[PDB]
């Protein structure tokens, strides 16, 4: 009691961290006012979204890719519980988060980028894709005259993602590292209780039952000092790690706003290549983005000129290039 | 708001633990060996009282280091040693852990980490011959320092100079073993004292020498203080299905916490679990609005607390669950929120209003008007700039502690 | 001469543990060690002794531990007579080549005060008998194990058998059978740090030395029996 | 919140001076008088260690808070350069809607931005087509959409 | 300054080894010799802390 007010400060710091954790999730997922739903008939001009839309059959109502992610990322708990360490549940359950992501997917499929700036306005999906082609500098007839080829390419590219995740086990290292770091810190804290710190024993009951109070006090003091030091160190590391997670969550919120709710011109912000669109998926303690981009191929050589001379006048191309 | 903790309290006490253990023959010994060759006796496999030997009261000095003299009857020891000899009262200070002394260095070395008690009583009349008792003799010299808890018997001629004697003695050759001057005329400090030290261990072996305590019956499924063979603790004691091997006494989890124990009387294995506890939160609307509250017992089954609703966060008392859904007002957790509607209610938060878009193959929607809107955004830019005077804060105006700093 | 692959592992403490990796520091028989396959002279007692034998019909009976093996100095004796274990500690004068219906039994040259004479159920009884003898802290501790099957390449820990508070000094030892020069091995103990695996029950399934080779040191530091690719 | 946090930290630092830290008293002069110079040193050193530790914790916490404030100020400067001195196309960076302009205002220890945006309203249904076939040729809109 | 701020820090570290920290001396051997084993422990603990 006469050692300071350190306990109050430690409690307050941990409470602040705990509240920040729920604010982080609110910033990323609760970006939509209404819960949008997809139409009963799932035809979108040949594009197939069955791998990212919710699965009615499963009780969790998760898409296949989200099921794979949840299975991929994974008593010592009782020992920690019996020493005054507890873990609090998050405010938003996993079903709520999955429902938020399904709402975002339904909105972007049926409405384009419109629902992110006002009321949602419907538009046929190939027409939306033609707008997005105009966004990167290609004309509309390129899309309308290659609709089947483009749809097949998209379907195959989506199909390969599940295998790419399933085979390689080191893909989800970041999410696993967060969990391992936290568990390691708690484990070190609980294991530190068995250090003498210079006293005769590391059990309070033995020192009390074995010595008179005047000689027990000096032995108690050493244990108190050591244990207080351990707690202080733990709290400082937690503060720094939370400062890092906050930056990561801010980046994720910005990417949700700019890659999913719109089309981005920033180079390499939303994938590699010319950005067309992006889709979100939820994972334990994190988020996964799927970026759909356009990549040129099969180039050819030509001779070019800057201007064309005719009738003693110089002509320049209005929006193209001379070959 | 988080306010405090709740803890279940013990309701009883359980203790578990025969032939008497003789000390009188050790203490009331006709003769005691010399200092250089000190007698040692092993005591084990017998229950003894330290108060009966404290009833004779011949003692002049009692010094217990590892333990307290008053609690000696309460402790169970293993591998008791008793080292006994006779020495005059002049050298009593020389016997202490990490204490410099002539006999300490050259006759009997006590380790500085000694755990036990040292006592000595003055039997001057019995052990001081009127004509001189030179039987008690001590070593004076040796080539090297004595190790702790080592007894040396070989007494050769000690060479005290360059002169090689080889049984010649004389100058620069004095035999170390020398006898006391036992004169009854000799006063305090030069009269004989019977000195015995008692050496113990604490918790490295299963208990053998237990004190004078009485066992009681054991209980189950109740948080109760227990004292198994000197193993103190608190919890619910349950039957155990651990496959203890016959030499195994305790158990331990990954955190090195005792998880089982064997009764000293009945050979059976029992599990241990601390009784329930947890944190307590108070849910309230504004003080100005009302004075009702609800209470949350975090991570506790509702069956273990003296409207009651069970939640994945804990036990909630003082709020009534409803089947409606609103936006969150006061977050309880795990998707449950609380609000005030002349009463306090708990519900599952709603993500938002539901809407369905009219998708079709050839349908489009175009705006026919617009709105100009203005919104605010607040961002902190700077902090307060402070400075401190280190010495004035720590030390103030005293120049003594400045040098220490 | 031959090689002790993975032998000489015992329970260090009398406490239960399960499904846990535990690290200890103790006297041990280092893995893949040089051990002497005697096929028959005093044998030194340095810090401890690992004895193993496969003989049947109880040809070997006991051992003699002593600092100098003289009537002036206290010594030890153990005899297994298929009826009980006769342990004694009395100052004996020993024969030059001691051994044992042979109605008459050999008598040692001299006897003296017997400080401790514990008697109990006999130790002994295609099979291997392994015993670890250590003498520290004023205690003489003995471990044992009998396993049906040449030292086989496998793991089998030894359970403690007895502890004697004799508190004497030993430097040399011999065995008690007809030594007119029966196959038995001898190894020695050294301070080591081991990492032991306890399964669901109390058994020690596997262990690892911490100084055999760099890979073992890595396994110690990581506190696991498997290591991923890395540095 | 910034003002409240700084005031709380300073108040805690001041209040920590009245704790004895396992000595006979917290007042220095009481230790100076009640004890001999040889004995006073241990009692003094206890106070020295306690007060030094409290100062160290205060400084470390201030460093972490200052790093957070720096992150916020960098974000504010980016918004000043991109929403006020120009017109942005990044979604939701400068308000909600289609960004038109912004106006800054100063506040104690911070800044307030007023974002002016454009929001569509009163939508209507139409039938649409990707292209128009006329005279055996396919016609595409140059900038708009067929309705 | 990124260079400087590092090169400075290490220096202060290596200078704290010459600070007595409230003990008789900053040299372990000098304390080990001039004092009895029971007494040396508190000095060593001060240095260690
Ligand atoms: C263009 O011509 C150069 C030189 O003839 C050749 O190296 C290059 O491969 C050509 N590019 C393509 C796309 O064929
Ligand atoms: C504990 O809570 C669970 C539900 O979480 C309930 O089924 C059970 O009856 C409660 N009591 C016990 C003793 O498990
Ligand atoms: C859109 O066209 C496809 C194929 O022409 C058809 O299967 C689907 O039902 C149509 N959508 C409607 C009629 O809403
Ligand atoms: C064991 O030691 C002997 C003699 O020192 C030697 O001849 C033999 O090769 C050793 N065994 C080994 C190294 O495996
Ligand atoms: C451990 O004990 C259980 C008890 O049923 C038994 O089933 C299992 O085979 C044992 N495992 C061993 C001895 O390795
Ligand atoms: C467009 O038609 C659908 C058909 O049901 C209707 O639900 C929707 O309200 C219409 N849009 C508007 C803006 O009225």
């Amino acid at each position: 009691l006469q050692y300071g007010s350190f306990c109050t400060q430690l409690k307050r710091a941990l409470t602040g961290i705990a509240v920040e954790q729920d604010k982080n999730t609110q910033e990323v997922f609760a970006q939509v006012k209404q819960i949008y739903k997809t139409p009963p008939i799932k035809y979108f001009g040949g594009f197939n979204f069955s791998q990212i839309l919710p699965d009615p059959s499963k009780p969790s109502k998760r898409s296949p890719i989200e099921d794979l992610l949840f299975n991929k990322v994974t008593d010592l708990i009782c020992a920690q519980k019996f020493n005054g360490l507890t873990v609090l549940p998050p405010l938003l359950t996993d079903e709520m988060i999955a429902q938020y992501t399904s709402a975002l997917l339904a909105g972007t499929i049926t409405s384009g980028w419109t629902f992110g700036a006002g009321p949602a306005l419907q538009i046929p999906f190939p027409m939306q894709m033609a707008y997005r082609f105009n966004g990167i500098g290609v004309t509309q007839n390129v899309l309308y005259e290659n609709q089947k080829l483009i749809a097949n390419q998209f379907n195959s590219a989506i199909g390969k993602i599940q295998d790419s995740l399933s085979s390689t086990p080191s893909a989800l290292g970041k999410l696993q590292d967060v969990v391992n770091h936290n568990a390691q810190a708690l484990n070190t804290l609980v294991k530190q209780l068995s250090s003498k710190f210079g006293a005769i024993s590391s059990v309070l009951n033995d020192i009390l039952s074995r010595l008179d109070p005047p000689e027990a006090e000096v032995q108690i003091d050493r244990l108190i000092t050591g244990r207080l030091q351990s707690l202080q160190t733990y709290v400082t590391q937690q503060l720094i790690r939370a400062a890092e997670i906050r930056a990561s969550a801010n980046l994720a919120a910005t990417k949700m706003s700019e890659c999913v709710l719109g089309q981005s011109k920033r180079v390499d912000f939303c994938g590699k290549g010319y950005h067309l669109m992006s889709f979100p998926q939820s994972a334990p303690h994190g988020v996964v983005f799927l970026h759909v981009t356009y990549v040129p191929a099969q180039e050819k050589n030509f001779t070019t000129a800057p201007a064309i001379c005719h009738d003693g006048k110089a002509h320049f191309p209005r929006e193209g290039v001379f070959v | 708001y988080q306010t405090s903790n709740f803890r279940v309290q013990p309701t009883e006490s359980i203790v578990r633990f025969t032939n008497l253990c003789p000390f009188d023959e050790v203490f009331n010994a006709t003769r005691f060996a010399s200092v250089y060759a000190w007698n040692r006796k092993r005591i084990s496999n017998c229950v003894a009282d330290y108060s009966v030997l404290y009833n004779f009261a011949p003692f002049f000095a009692f010094k217990c280091y590892g333990v307290s003299p008053t609690k000696l009857n309460d402790l169970c020891f293993t591998n008791v040693y008793a080292d006994s000899f006779v020495i005059r009262g002049n050298e009593v200070s020389q016997i202490a852990p990490g204490q410099t002394g002539n006999i300490a260095d050259y006759n009997y070395k006590l380790p500085d980490d000694f755990t036990g008690c040292v006592i000595a009583w003055n039997s001057n009349k019995l052990d001081s011959k009127v004509g001189g008792n030179y039987n008690y003799r001590y070593r004076l010299f040796r080539k090297s320092n004595l190790k702790p808890f080592e007894r040396d018997i070989s007494t050769e001629i000690y060479q005290a100079g360059n002169k090689p004697c080889n049984g010649v003695a004389g100058v620069n050759c004095y035999f170390p073993l020398q006898s006391y001057g036992f004169r009854p005329t000799y006063g305090v400090g030069h009269q004989p004292y019977r000195v015995v030290v008692l050496s113990f261990e604490l918790l490295h072996a299963p208990a053998t020498v237990c004190g004078p305590k009485k066992s009681t019956n054991l209980v189950k499924n109740k948080c109760v203080n227990f004292n198994f063979n000197g193993l103190t603790g608190t919890g619910v004691l349950t039957e155990s299905n651990k496959k203890f091997l016959p030499f195994q006494q305790f158990g331990r989890d990954i955190a090195d916490t005792t998880d089982a124990v064997r009764d000293p009387q009945t050979l059976e294995i029992l599990d241990i679990t601390p009784c329930s506890f947890g944190g307590v939160s108070v849910i309230t609307p504004g003080t100005n609005t009302s004075n009702q509250v609800a209470v949350l017992y975090q991570g506790v089954n509702c069956t273990e607390v003296p409207n009651v609703f069970q939640t994945r966060a804990g036990c909630l008392i003082g709020a009534e669950y409803v089947n409606n859904s609103y936006e969150c007002d006061i977050p309880i957790g795990a998707g449950i929120c609380a609000s005030y509607q002349q009463s306090i209610i708990a519900y599952t938060m709603s993500l938002g209003a539901e809407n369905s878009v009219a998708y079709s193959n050839n349908s489009i929607a175009i705006p026919t008007n617009f709105t100009i809107s203005v919104t605010t955004e607040i961002l902190p830019v700077s902090m307060t700039k402070t400075s401190v005077d280190c010495t004035m804060y720590i030390c103030g105006d005293s120049t003594e502690c400045s040098n220490l700093l | 001469y031959t090689n002790s692959f993975t032998r000489g592992v015992y329970y260090p403490d009398k406490v239960f543990r399960s499904s846990v990796l535990h690290s200890t520091q103790d006297l041990f028989l280092p893995f893949f060690s040089n051990v002497t396959w005697f096929h028959a002279p005093v044998l030194p007692f340095n810090d401890g002794v690992y004895f193993a034998s496969t003989e049947k019909s109880n040809i070997i009976r006991g051992w003699i531990f002593g600092t100098t093996l003289d009537s002036k100095t206290q010594s030890l004796l153990i005899v297994n007579n298929a009826t009980n274990v006769v342990i004694k500690v009395c100052e004996f004068q020993f024969c030059n080549d001691p051994f044992l219906m042979e109605s008459e039994f050999r008598v040692y040259s001299s006897a003296n005060n017997c400080t401790f004479e514990y008697v109990s159920q006999p130790f002994l009884m295609k099979n291997l008998r392994e015993f670890v003898f250590k003498n520290i802290d004023g205690y003489f501790k003995i471990y044992s194990k009998h396993t049906p099957i040449d030292l086989p390449q496998g793991f089998s820990a030894l359970e403690p058998l007895v502890d004697l508070p004799i508190g004497i000094n030993i430097t040399r030892f011999q065995t008690l059978l007809a030594l007119h020069r029966a196959a038995y091995y001898v190894g020695y103990l050294q301070p080591r740090t081991f990492l032991l695996k306890y399964n669901e029950n109390g058994t020690i399934t596997d262990a690892v030395d911490c100084a055999l080779d760099p890979l073992s040191e890595t396994k110690c530091t990581l506190k696991s029996f498997t290591v991923e690719k890395g540095i």
